[PDB]
């Protein structure tokens, strides 16, 4: 049973998940649905109204080498600067964590380096439908079916995460719970490299129990729910492997798809 | 470790 001290972790972690992630599944939620408003995010199905949504991106892309960059090339500079966006709010998120602030620094950033994908996929589920994804905080919508449409390999890259957040969703988790699972997922003794792997560990095993015991009070219908998000969090490496596989493929065969200093750290000698 | 992941840890120190 949950007593002070867990309940305690439990909602410093979800607020400081609050504080940190601008878009998260409440808000996701009301503009998908579109009960909140009549003015549903602009909505990017091809080549041409990608073009119009890039012609107010112009000045970033500009800012950059990329407005003259092929559309493949383009849509994912774009979600790499999201991915960047993420990774420093997660960053922030992990160091809130009672605990993770006094591993080595090390230890830190293994964490991260390994955890942060595994996060970020777990938290796009939030912005995505059957049908596409939220983009630009919540102000656009890209479709599934247009970014299954872009030349290989680039249309091979969002279709497995759409795949993974379809059943994701399903579980019907809302923030309170997604705090806790991210917190997993980043407090994870199995990474390599790991230096101080006992007492990581231990961090991770009280993260856990209180998932467990929050998943049992919130959705105590769901009978298994716990064993569930174990078999995504082992579905999310997985994910993220064949994800860092592909990038390896794209950052060889590509010439023009060059990967943002801070991704570059991230996956370089990642698996 | 730490020189292979210069922004991840400066972020982390910030
Ligand atoms: C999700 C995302 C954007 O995926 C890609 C895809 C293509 C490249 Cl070149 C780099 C990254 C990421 O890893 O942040
Ligand atoms: C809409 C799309 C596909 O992606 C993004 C992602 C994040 C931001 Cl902030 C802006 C645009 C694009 O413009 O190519």
């Amino acid at each position: 049973h949950m007593t002070a001290d867990l309940k305690s972790l439990a909602k410093r972690i979800y607020e400081a998940y609050l504080k940190n992630f601008n878009m998260n599944k409440v808000k996701a939620r009301v503009i998908l649905s579109g009960k909140a408003s009549n003015n549903p995010p602009f909505v990017i199905h091809d080549m041409e109204t990608l073009c119009m949504a890039e012609k107010t991106l112009v000045a970033k892309l500009v800012a950059n080498g990329i407005q003259n960059k092929e559309a493949e090339v383009r849509i994912f500079h774009c979600c790499q600067c999201t991915s960047v966006e993420t990774v420093t709010e997660l960053t922030e998120f992990a160091k809130a964590i009672p605990g993770f602030a006094n591993l080595d620094l090390n230890d830190q950033v293994t964490l991260l380096k390994y955890g942060v994908y595994e996060a970020i996929f777990a938290m796009l589920s939030s912005v995505m439908n059957k049908d596409g994804m939220l983009v630009a905080y919540g102000n656009g919508f890209i479709t599934r079916e247009f970014l299954k449409s872009l030349r290989k390999p680039f249309c091979d890259i969002m279709e497995p995460k759409f795949d993974f957040a379809m059943k994701f969703n399903a579980l019907e988790l809302d923030d309170s719970d997604i705090s806790l699972f991210v917190a997993a997922i980043i407090c994870c003794g199995d990474r390599p490299g790991l230096l101080n792997v006992g007492h990581i560990e231990k961090m991770q095993e009280g993260i856990v129990h209180v998932l467990r015991l929050h998943l049992q009070s919130n959705h105590p219908d769901d009978i298994f729910l716990f064993p569930k998000l174990l078999q995504k969090m082992a579905d999310l490496r997985q994910l993220v492997t064949e994800h860092a596989q592909l990038v390896q493929i794209i950052k060889k065969t590509e010439s023009d798809a060059a990967l943002h200093p801070l991704l570059q750290e991230i996956y370089r000698d990642m698996y | 470790l730490t020189e292979r992941h210069k922004i991840l840890h400066r972020l982390l120190q910030e």
